[PDB]
C-alpha cells in the first residue's frame, strides 16, 4: 500500500529521458521522447486545472528551499492590475556541489521551455526570464537555439501550440555570482542592476522584475511541470515520503568511486544512493568520514547519521540538516573537514553580496577565525564564539547566504568539535 | 588586483579608442528590445559583456561608452562592471585560464591540477604570460562539480582533467590548437565512472498513462 | 475607517496601513536605532540594527522597511531584539578605525551614543582590521573612507535629493569600496549636506576639519541670509567666533537641507 | 534510428563561436511580441 | 539622529559682548546670565517662569516632524518615476 523503501525509481518513470544528454536534443528528439505532447488542452484547460493537479503532486521547492510550488504559483492567480505579469527561472546553479541544473539545461532544454509555457499558462505570465549563470555559456546558447526551433514550429510566443496564449522565452545570461541565485538578487540583476538582493516582503508576487508579478522557480521546479499536468500529479505523489513526494537528480560528488548525478527516487536511503550509482565513496563505507547532504548551505553530517538518513527535506531536518538541492558531496578519513569547511566558508567570502551587515562583517570574521582554526593558531575558548557570531548571522539578515553560511560553520563545531580541539593542541605543542 | 578606485592611465584613459561595430549596433538594439521600454537600463548586463567581446578587456572608456548607448548615469554601470566577475577591467591574456577549487571540486585535488598549470605556464597566480596568452586566476565553483576538478579556459568548459591532462591541452593552446571541450574521459557529461547506472532502456515515446482528455 | 490597530510594547497604537514598523513605535517615544533609514530619503534596510523581536514570532524584523499590519505587538526591549541589536553593532565596530580620538564626528558620532545605548562593552575581534584608501570628492568634504560603513545614504542622497549620479558603490564582500570609481568632483548646490547625514566620521566637513568639538561649542538658531529661500540655520559658537552652520529642521521652509553657499 | 546509449550525440556546443549567444539572438528577434509600455522613456523622466 | 534632546522646553538667555583678555587670548564676558539655560516641560510653564520672573520672554512653537509615508515597495516601481537606481 505504500513504499516502506525508497529507491530504484522506474525508468520510464525517469522524467528526464535525456538527462546522461544520450539523446537528440533538438526538438524532434525531444518530443520523440515525450515532450510536447497535447500542450494544447494542457493550455486550454487553464491554470486552474495546471495548478490543482500541481497541489495534487505537492511539488516541493527543488532549489534548496523546498517550498511547496503549489500556493507559490497559486499566487500569480489574479486579475491583472496593468502590470504584466512574468515568469523567470534561476539557472545560476551558484551553491557548490549542484550540477542538475547544468546538464539539463543542454541535454533537455525543449523540456524546460515547455515547462516554463505550462507553469506560465497557470502563472498568468507574459515573459520567460531564463537567467543563466554566465560562466554557463555552451548550454545557454543550446537552450536558446532549442527555443528557436520551438518558435520555428509555433509553439512558444504567438498562439503558443494554436491555444491563443502568447508567451515570449528570452535567456539571460548573468554576469557571474553566487548572489544571483537569490531570488530578489536575480530580479535585481535581470533588472540591470548591481546583483543585490531587494528586502522582504514587498512580495514577487506582488513587486517582482520591473516592479511587476512574478515568481521566480528552479530549473527542475518547471521542468517537471510537462510531465506532471500530462500524467497528473499522481504520478508524483506516488513516489517520495510523507510531503517528501517526487524524484530529483541527485549530485554524488566528492570523494566517491563514481562521481555523477543521477536522477532517482528522493527520500531514499542515504547509504543505497552512495553505493548504486557512486560505487561507494572510496576505500569503502568506512572510509567516509562525513557527508553534505544537499549543497554547502545545509549543514555537513558524520558517517554515524549518514548509515541510514533517508534523503528527503523532512528526514534531513532531524538530521540537523536540509535536503537543499541534494548536493552529495563526500569526504573520505584523509580529508581535512576543518581544511574543507574553511575552503567551504572562503567560498562564501568571495561570493557575499556585501549588502547587509552580517554577510559582509561576519563571514570575512569567519574566514579569519575558520583560518587560524586550520593552521591551529588559535585558543580553544574561540571555538564557542565562532558559534555565537554564527547565530548572529543567522536570521539577521536580507539575503538568505548569510544563514547559507553560518550552517557549515555551526555543523562543523556540533560534529567534530574534538578535531579542532586536538589540532588546536598541535600548533600549541610544536610552536613553544 | 582586487582594486576599485579605477585611476584614470595612458592605455585606461577616458579618451581610450573604443566604439561599437555596425554589426554589433544591431546586436544591442536586439538586446534593447528584447526588454521592456521603460526599463531598458536592464540591458546593461549584456551590453556590457558584449563590449566584452570585441575588444577583450573593459576600458573606462568602453565602460563610458555603452553608458550612453543606455541612457544610464556613467557610475551606474561602472557599479556592475565592478561587482560581478568575468567583467575584465584590466588587460587579460589571450585564453583566461580558469580554475575551481571549491571544497567539492577541490575534493578530487585540485590543487595538482592548479598546481601543474602554474609550472608549466611559469605563471603563478593572478598574472599573465610574458607572451599575453594565458592567465591563471582563480575562481570559485563554476558550476560542474560532480566531475574531476575542470578548467574553464576562456570561454569554454573542460572537465575531468588531471595534472596531465591540463598540460597537452596547454601546449595545444600554445601552439595554435583548440581541444574538445568537455570532460576528458570516456564520461561524456555527468555519467557514472564506472558505466551507466540510469536511463538504461529507450525512453517510453510520446504518450504514457494521460488521464482522460487532460 | 481606515487606521490599523497595532501594538507596541503592550500598549495599542492607531496607524494608517502601509506604516512602518518603524514609525509605529515611533508615535509612543521608542526610537529603534538606525543607520540607513532616513525620513527625508528613501528606505533601504541596509542598516541591519533596526532589527526588532515581532510578538509570537520566529523571525526578527527589520523595522524600516516593514509595513505593520494589525495583531502585533513590538517587543521593542524584548531579549531576542537586544541579542540582534547586539550583534549587528558588534560587526559595525569589527572594522571602525580607532580614530575617533582624531575623528571629528566624533562627539556626535552615531556609532558611539548606539554604542553607548545598545552595544556591548568590550570586543572579542582578534584579527585585523581592514583599511580603505580615501579618494578626493571635494575640496569642501573630507572623505576618510576607511571609517565609513555600507552607506546607502551618501548614495541615496546623491541620487535623489540632488540627482547627481556619482555616488555609489563598487565591489561586493567586506571591502565593496563606496565612492566614485573615476576620479570625479562632487559638486551640487545641495553636496555638503552629505556631511550631516553622515552617521560615521568619513564624509566631514573639510572647512571645519577639527576647528572645535561638539560639546564645546554653542548652538544659537537663526535664519541664512545668503539666499532668500530663508533656511533655518543653527550657528554654532564657541569664544566668539562661528566655526559651523548647521541646518535646522522646517519642513516647508528648508526640510533639513541648506545650500553649500550658505553652510 | 536505433537506440544507442553510449553516444554523446550533444556536440554542437564545441563549434560554438564567442558572438553566437547574440547571433542567433538577432535572428529570432521577429519571433517575438510587443514589449509592454512603461508609459515614461526611462525611470529618469 | 537620535531625537531625545528635543522632548523639553528650554529658557536660554540674550547673548552678550565676549572679548578676548589681554593677557592670553580668552572669552572673557560681563554677562552673568550667559551660561544659563533651564529645562521645562511644557511651554506654558516655561512662560509661567517668565512673568514671575518678570523677563521679557520670546515664545516659539514646537516644531515636530510630519509624519511621512514610507514604503518599501516604492523603490521598484513599473511606470512611477520613483525607481531607486541602486541600493
Ligand atoms: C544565496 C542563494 C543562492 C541561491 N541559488 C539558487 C540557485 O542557484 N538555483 C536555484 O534554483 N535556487 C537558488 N536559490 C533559491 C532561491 O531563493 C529560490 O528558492 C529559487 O530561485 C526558486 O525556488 P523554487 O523553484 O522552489 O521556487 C538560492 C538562494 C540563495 C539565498
Ligand atoms: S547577507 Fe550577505 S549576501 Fe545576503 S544580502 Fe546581505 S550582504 Fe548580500
Ligand atoms: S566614526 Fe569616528 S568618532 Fe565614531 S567611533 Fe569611528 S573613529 Fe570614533
Ligand atoms: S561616510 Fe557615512 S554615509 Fe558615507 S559610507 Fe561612510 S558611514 Fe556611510
Ligand atoms: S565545485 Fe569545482 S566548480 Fe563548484
Ligand atoms: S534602520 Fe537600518 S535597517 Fe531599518
Ligand atoms: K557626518
Amino acid at each position: 500500500p505504500k513504499k516502506t523503501s525508497f529507491g530504484s525509481l522506474k525508468d520510464e518513470d525517469r522524467i528526464f529521458t535525456n538527462l546522461y544528454g544520450r539523446h537528440d536534443w533538438r526538438l524532434k528528439g525531444a518530443q520523440s521522447r515525450g515532450d510536447w505532447y497535447k500542450t494544447k488542452e494542457i493550455l486550454l484547460k487553464g491554470p486552474d486545472w495546471i495548478l490543482g493537479e500541481v497541489k495534487t503532486s505537492g511539488l516541493r521547492g527543488r532549489g534548496g528551499a523546498g517550498f511547496p510550488t503549489g500556493l507559490k504559483w497559486s499566487f500569480m492567480n489574479k486579475p491583472s492590475d496593468g502590470r504584466p505579469k512574468y515568469l523567470v527561472v534561476n539557472a545560476d546553479e551558484g551553491e557548490p556541489g549542484t550540477c542538475k541544473d547544468r546538464e539539463i539545461i543542454r541535454h533537455d532544454p525543449h523540456k524546460l521551455v515547455e515547462g516554463c509555457l505550462v507553469g506560465g499558462r497557470a502563472m498568468g505570465a507574459r515573459a520567460a526570464y531564463i537567467y543563466i549563470r554566465g560562466e554557463f555559456y555552451n548550454e545557454a546558447s543550446n537552450l536558446q537555439v532549442a527555443i528557436r526551433e520551438a518558435y520555428e514550429a509555433g509553439l512558444i510566443g504567438k498562439n503558443a501550440c494554436g491555444s491563443g496564449y502568447d508567451f515570449d522565452v528570452f535567456v539571460v545570461r548573468g554576469a557571474g555570482a553566487y548572489i544571483c541565485g537569490e531570488e530578489t538578487a536575480l530580479i535585481e540583476s535581470i533588472e540591470g542592476k548591481q546583483g543585490k538582493p531587494r528586502l522582504k516582503p514587498p512580495f514577487p508576487a506582488d513587486v517582482g522584475v520591473f516592479g511587476c508579478p512574478t515568481t521566480v522557480a528552479n530549473v527542475e521546479t518547471v521542468a517537471v511541470s510537462p510531465t506532471i499536468c500530462r500524467r497528473g500529479g499522481a504520478w508524483f505523489a506516488s513516489f517520495g515520503r510523507e510531503r517528501n513526494s517526487g524524484t530529483k537528480l541527485f549530485n554524488i560528488s566528492g570523494h566517491v568511486n563514481h562521481p555523477c548525478t543521477v536522477e532517482e527516487e528522493m527520500s531514499v536511503p542515504l547509504k543505497e544512493l552512495i553505493e548504486k550509482h557512486a560505487g561507494g565513496v572510496i576505500g569503502g563505507w568506512d572510509n567516509l568520514l562525513a557527508v553534505i547532504p544537499g549543497g554547502s548551505s545545509t549543514p555537513l553530517i558524520p558517517k554515524s547519521v549518514c548509515e541510514t538518513v533517508l534523503m528527503d527535506f523532512d528526514a534531513l531536518v532531524q538530521a540537523q540538516t536540509g535536503l537543499g538541492t541534494a548536493a552529495v558531496i563526500v569526504m573520505d578519513r584523509s580529508t581535512d573537514i576543518v581544511k574543507a569547511i574553511a575552503r567551504l566558508i572562503e567560498f562564501y567570502k568571495h561570493e557575499s553580496c556585501g549588502q547587509c551587515t552580517p554577510c559582509r562583517e561576519g563571514v570575512d570574521w569567519m574566514n579569519k577565525v575558520m583560518a587560524r582554526f586550520v593552521k591551529g593558531d588559535a585558543r580553544p575558548a574561540e571555538i564557542d564564539s565562532l558559534w555565537e557570531i554564527s547565530k548572529q548571522i543567522e536570521g539577521h539578515t536580507i539575503c538568505a547566504l548569510g544563514d547559507g553560511a553560518a550552517w557549515p560553520v555551526q555543523g562543523l563545531i556540533r560534529h567534530f568539535r574534538p578535531e579542532l580541539e586536538e589540532r588546536m593542541q598541535q600548533f600549541a605543542l610544536q610552536h613553544q | 588586483g582586487a582594486l576599485f578606485v579605477h585611476r584614470d592611465t595612458p592605455e585606461n584613459n577616458p579618451d581610450t579608442p573604443f566604439d561599437f561595430t555596425p554589426e554589433n549596433y544591431k546586436r544591442i538594439e536586439a538586446i534593447v528590445k528584447n526588454y521592456p521600454e521603460g526599463h531598458k537600463a536592464a540591458a546593461v548586463l549584456p551590453v556590457l559583456d558584449l563590449a566584452q567581446r570585441q575588444n577583450g578587456w573593459l576600458p573606462i572608456s568602453a565602460m563610458n561608452k555603452v553608458a550612453e548607448i543606455l541612457q544610464v548615469p556613467p557610475m551606474r554601470v561602472y557599479e556592475v562592471a565592478t561587482f560581478y566577475t568575468m567583467y575584465n577591467r584590466k588587460p587579460v591574456g589571450k585564453y583566461h585560464i580558469q580554475v575551481c577549487t571549491t571544497t567539492p571540486c577541490m575534493l578530487r585535488n585540485s590543487d595538482s591540477i592548479l598546481e601543474a598549470i602554474q609550472k608549466k605556464l611559469g605563471i603563478k597566480v593572478g598574472e599573465t604570460t610574458p607572451d599575453k596568452l594565458f592567465t591563471l586566476i582563480e575562481v570559485e565553483c563554476l558550476g560542474a562539480c560532480v566531475n574531476a576538478p575542470m578548467v574553464q579556459i576562456n570561454d569554454n568548459y573542460y572537465e575531468d582533467l588531471t595534472p596531465k591532462d591540463i598540460e597537452e591541452i596547454i601546449d595545444e593552446l600554445k601552439a595554435g590548437k583548440i581541444p574538445k571541450p568537455g570532460p576528458r574521459s570516456g564520461r561524456f557529461s555527468c555519467e557514472p565512472a564506472g558505466g551507466l547506472t540510469s536511463l538504461t532502456e529507450p525512453p517510453k515515446g510520446p504518450g504514457f498513462g494521460v488521464q482522460a482528455g487532460l | 475607517s481606515n487606521l490599523i490597530e497595532v501594538f507596541v510594547d503592550g500598549q495599542s497604537v492607531m496607524v494608517e496601513p502601509g506604516t512602518t514598523v518603524l514609525q509605529a513605535c515611533e508615535k509612543v517615544g521608542m526610537q529603534i536605532p538606525r543607520f540607513c533609514y532616513h525620513e527625508r530619503l528613501s528606505v533601504a534596510g541596509n542598516c541591519r540594527m533596526c532589527l526588532v523581536e515581532i510578538e509570537k514570532a520566529p523571525k526578527v524584523v527589520a523595522a524600516c522597511a516593514m509595513p505593520v499590519m494589525k495583531g502585533w505587538n513590538i517587543l521593542t526591549n524584548s531579549e531576542k531584539s537586544k541579542k540582534a541589536r547586539e550583534g549587528v553593532m558588534e560587526f559595525l565596530l569589527a572594522n571602525h578605525p580607532l580614530d575617533c580620538p582624531i575623528c571629528d564626528q566624533g562627539g556626535e558620532c552615531d556609532l558611539q551614543d548606539q554604542s553607548m545605548m545598545f552595544g556591548s562593552d568590550r570586543s572579542r575581534f582578534l584579527e585585523g582590521k581592514r583599511a580603505v584608501e580615501d579618494k578626493n570628492i571635494g575640496p569642501l568634504v573630507k572623505t576618510i573612507m576607511t571609517r565609513c560603513i555600507q552607506c546607502t545614504r551618501c548614495i541615496r542622497f546623491a541620487s535623489e535629493i540632488a540627482g547627481v549620479d556619482d555616488l555609489g558603490t563598487t565591489g561586493r564582500g567586506n571591502d565593496m569600496q563606496v565612492g566614485t570609481y573615476i576620479e570625479k568632483m562632487f559638486m551640487s548646490e545641495l553636496s555638503g549636506n552629505i556631511i550631516d547625514i553622515c552617521p560615521v566620521g568619513a564624509l566631514t566637513s573639510k572647512p571645519y576639519a577639527f576647528t572645535a568639538r561638539p560639546w564645546e561649542t554653542r548652538k544659537t538658531e537663526s535664519i541664512d541670509v545668503m539666499d532668500a529661500v530663508g533656511s533655518n540655520i543653527v550657528v554654532s559658537t564657541r569664544t566668539g567666533e562661528v566655526m559651523r552652520i548647521l541646518p535646522r529642521m522646517h519642513e516647508d521652509i528648508n526640510e533639513e537641507w541648506i545650500s553649500d553657499k550658505t553652510r | 534510428e536505433p537506440f544507442d546509449n553510449s553516444t554523446y550525440r550533444n556536440l554542437q556546443h564545441h563549434e560554438y563561436s564567442t558572438y553566437t549567444f547574440l547571433d542567433l539572438n538577432v535572428e529570432l528577434s521577429k519571433f517575438r511580441m510587443p514589449q509592454p509600455s512603461s508609459g515614461r522613456q526611462s525611470p529618469r523622466h | 539622529s537620535g531625537v531625545n534632546n528635543t522632548k523639553k522646553w528650554k529658557m536660554e538667555f540674550d547673548t552678550r559682548e565676549r572679548w578676548e583678555n589681554p593677557l592670553m587670548g580668552w572669552s572673557s564676558t560681563a554677562d552673568p546670565l550667559s551660561n544659563l539655560v533651564l529645562t521645562f516641560s511644557t511651554k506654558e510653564d516655561a512662560v509661567a517662569f517668565a512673568e514671575k520672573n518678570g523677563w521679557s520672554f520670546d515664545v516659539e512653537e514646537r516644531k515636530v516632524p510630519k509624519p511621512k509615508s514610507k514604503s518599501y515597495g516604492a523603490n521598484f516601481s513599473w511606470n512611477k518615476r520613483t525607481r531607486v537606481s541602486t541600493k
